[PDB]
C-alpha cells in the first residue's frame, strides 16, 4: 500500500493475534507478550463496515420491463431490443468491475493507513526515550517493567520520567 | 539492558483473493460476495401476487378459451406463462400479439363487465366444435360470433359511450372464412367489413377468404383486435358480416403488474426479487442468475463472482518450507 508498513518495513502479519487487527508485541526483563490495540483495529473495521454498507444499499425496484428472449425471429424491432439490453448489461458489468477494483484498492491502502497511525503515534508518545530500528520495533533505551508496557499501550506512558535514564543510555 | 517494542498486524492462514486497480490477484484476510449466483430454483408466493397460468397464456384467459375460464376476473403482480400452455379454441391470429399481451399483463386484472349490445337482426352466440364447451360446439366466452338471421344479415351499427371515469379495453375480432361458400353461408354478403372507431382513431379490417392449415377441425381463422374508449369518448362499431363482436370491456389499471415465462414451482416463501429459475436473495447489488427479473433484484451483470475486500492485505510469515 501507499504507507509502506504492511507488506513494506513491517515483514509480516501475526496468525497469533486474534482478538484485534493491529498490536503490541514486547522483550523485557520480566518475559514476552502480546496485546491487540482495540482504536486502530476499530477505526479500520468502522471504515469497512461503512464502505460494506453503501455497497449493499438497496436501490433497484423493477415491474413491467421488455421482453428479453424471444420464440420468433423479427428483424428490426427485436434487434433493437437486444441491443438494448445487452448494452445495460455490459455498462452495469463494467460498473461492477471498477467497483470492486476502487474500493479493494482503497481497503488495502485504509488498512495500511492505520497500522502507520498506530507507528506514528506510538513513536511520538516515547520521544526520546526510544529508537526506531526500522522493521516496526522500537528499542527502548530504560527498563521498561510490565506495568510500564500496559502504560504505553493505554496511553499513559508518561516520558519526563525516564528521561534522565535514556538519554544517557542513548548517548555514548 | 532495556526492552523491544514491536507493532505489527494480524494475519491468517487461509486468505482470499480480490481483484484492485493494479493486481488482478491479491491476498487480504477476509472478502464478501456481491454477485447472487443461485436460486432455490422456487418462485415464492409472498409477497407478490403469483398467478400460475397453468395450461393458459394471458390471451386465451383474456379471449376466454374454455379450458381457461377458471381465470375469468383474476388478477396478478406477476402472471406466469408455463411452456406447457396450450390453445384449445378456434384457431386464432393476433396482429402485434406482443403488445396486447403487454398491455394486459401491466394492467394486472382480466375483470370483465358485459355491456348490453343490441345486434339487430342477427343471430348470436355461435359456435363451432373447434373450441368445446361442455358437450356441444362453443366459443370465446367473451366474444359473441355473429351471423345471419333468416337470409339476411344487415348493415350492423351499435354505440357504447364511456360515461365511467376509466379507460375501457375492448376486444373483438374478425373472421376469415376458408371458403366463398362458406363466408355467403354465414354472411349473406360475399365480402365482409369490420370498422371499429373512437373520436380520435378507426381500424378498419376485411376478411381474406381462404383456406390456412388445419387447426382443430378448421382451415378458418379469427383475428383478434383491440381498442380503448376513453372517459368522454364512445366506440362505433359498424359492420356488414364477419364481426367477431364484443360482449363487454375489460376494465384497465395502471401498477406494478407484470408476465414473465417459467416452468419454476410455486412455493410457501418470501422474497423480493423473481426470475424465471426461481426466487434469489436481494441482499447482493449485483446477480448473475438471469437477466429478466421482477421485484426489488440486484442488478444482472455478466460476472459469477465479485469479491469485496474486507480485510487488509494478508501477509503470512515468510515461509520455512
Ligand atoms: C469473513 O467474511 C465472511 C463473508 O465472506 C463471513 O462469513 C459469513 O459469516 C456470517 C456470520 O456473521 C454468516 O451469516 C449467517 O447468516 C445466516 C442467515 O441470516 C444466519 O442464520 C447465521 O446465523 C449466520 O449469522 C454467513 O453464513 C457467512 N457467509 C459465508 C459465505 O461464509 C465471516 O464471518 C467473516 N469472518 C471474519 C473473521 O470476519
Ligand atoms: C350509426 O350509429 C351512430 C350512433 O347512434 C349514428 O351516429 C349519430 O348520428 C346522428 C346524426 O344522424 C348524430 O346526431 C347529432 O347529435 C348532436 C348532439 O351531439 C346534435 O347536436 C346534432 O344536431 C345531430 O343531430 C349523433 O351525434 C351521432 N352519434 C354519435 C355517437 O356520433 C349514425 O348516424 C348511425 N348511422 C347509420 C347509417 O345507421
Ligand atoms: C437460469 O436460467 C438461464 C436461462 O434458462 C440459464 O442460462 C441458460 O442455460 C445455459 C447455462 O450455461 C446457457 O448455455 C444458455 O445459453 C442460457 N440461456 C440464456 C437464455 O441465457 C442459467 O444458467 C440459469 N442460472 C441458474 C443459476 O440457474
Ligand atoms: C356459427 C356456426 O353455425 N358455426 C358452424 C361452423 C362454421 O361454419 C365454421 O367453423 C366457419 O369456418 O362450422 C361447424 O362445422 C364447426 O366449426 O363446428 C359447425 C358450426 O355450427
Ligand atoms: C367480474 O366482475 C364484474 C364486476 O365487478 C361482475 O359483474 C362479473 O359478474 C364478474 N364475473 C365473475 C365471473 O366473477
Amino acid at each position: 500500500g501507499l504507507f509502506g508498513a504492511i507488506a513494506g518495513f513491517i515483514e509480516n502479519g501475526w496468525e497469533g493475534m486474534i482478538d484485534g487487527w493491529y498490536g503490541f508485541r514486547h522483550q523485557n526483563s520480566e518475559g514476552t507478550g502480546q496485546a491487540a490495540d482495540l482504536k486502530s483495529t476499530q477505526a479500520a473495521i468502522d471504515q469497512i463496515n461503512g464502505k460494506l454498507n453503501r455497497v449493499i444499499e438497496k436501490t433497484n425496484e423493477k415491474f413491467h420491463q421488455i421482453e428479453k428472449e424471444f420464440s420468433e425471429v423479427e428483424g428490426r424491432i427485436q434487434d433493437l431490443e437486444k441491443y438494448v439490453e445487452d448494452t445495460k448489461i455490459d455498462l452495469w458489468s463494467y460498473n461492477a468491475e471498477l467497483l470492486v477494483a476502487l474500493e479493494n484498492q482503497h481497503t488495502i491502502d485504509l488498512t495500511d493507513s492505520e497500522m502507520n497511525k498506530l507507528f506514528e503515534k506510538t513513536g511520538r508518545q516515547l520521544r526520546e526515550n526510544a529508537e526506531d530500528m526500522g522493521n516496526g520495533c522500537f528499542k527502548i533505551y530504560h527498563k521498561c517493567d510490565n506495568a510500564c508496557i500496559e502504560s504505553i499501550r493505554n496511553g499513559t506512558y508518561d516520558h519526563d520520567v525516564y528521561r534522565d535514564e535514556a538519554l544517557n543510555n542513548r548517548f555514548q | 539492558p532495556g526492552a523491544t517494542l514491536c507493532l505489527g498486524h494480524h494475519a491468517v492462514p487461509n486468505g482470499t483473493l480480490v481483484k484492485t486497480i493494479t493486481d488482478d490477484q491479491i491476498e487480504v484476510t477476509n472478502a464478501t460476495e456481491l454477485v447472487q449466483s443461485s436460486s432455490t430454483g422456487k418462485i415464492c408466493n409472498n409477497p407478490h401476487r403469483i398467478l400460475d397460468g397453468i395450461d393458459c397464456t394471458l390471451i386465451d384467459a383474456l379471449l376466454g378459451d374454455p379450458h381457461c375460464d377458471v381465470f375469468q376476473n383474476e388478477t396478478w403482480d406477476l402472471f406466469v406463462e408455463r411452456s406447457k400452455a396450450f390453445s384449445n379454441c378456434y384457431p386464432y391470429d393476433v396482429p402485434d400479439y406482443a403488445s396486447l399481451r403487454s398491455l394486459v399483463a401491466s394492467s394486472g386484472t382480466l375483470e370483465f363487465i358485459t355491456e348490453g349490445f343490441t345486434w339487430t337482426g342477427v343471430t348470436q352466440n355461435g359456435g363451432s366444435n373447434a373450441c368445446k364447451r361442455g358437450p356441444g360446439s362453443g366459443f370465446f366466452s367473451r366474444l359473441n360470433w355473429l351471423t345471419k338471421s333468416g337470409s339476411t344479415y344487415p348493415v350492423l351499427n351499435v354505440t357504447m359511450p364511456n360515461n365511467d371515469n376509466f379507460d375501457k379495453l375492448y376486444i373483438w375480432g374478425v373472421h376469415h372464412p376458408s371458403t366463398n361458400q362458406e363466408q355467403t353461408s354465414l354472411y349473406v354478403q360475399a365480402s365482409g367489413r369490420v370498422t371499429v372507431s373512437t373520436r380520435r382513431s378507426q381500424q378498419t379490417i376485411i376478411p381474406n377468404i381462404g383456406s390456412r392449415p388445419w387447426v382443430r377441425m378448421t382451415s378458418a381463422r379469427i383475428s383478434i383486435y383491440w381498442t380503448i374508449v376513453k372517459p368522454g369518448d364512445v366506440l362505433v362499431i359498424n359492420s356488414n358480416g364477419n364481426l367477431i363482436a364484443p360482449r363487454g370491456y375489460f376494465k384497465m389499471r395502471t401498477g406494478k403488474s407484470s408476465i414473465m415465462r417459467s416452468d419454476a414451482p410455486i412455493d410457501t416463501c418470501i422474497s423480493e426479487c423473481i426470475t424465471p429459475n426461481g426466487s434469489i436473495p436481494n441482499d447482493k447489488p449485483f446477480q448473475n442468475v438471469n437477466k429478466i427479473t421482477y421485484g426489488a433484484c440486484p442488478k444482472y451483470v455478466k460476472q459469477n463472482t465479485l469479491k469485496l475486500a474486507t480485510g487488509m492485505r494478508n501477509v503470512p510469515e515468510k515461509q520455512t518450507r
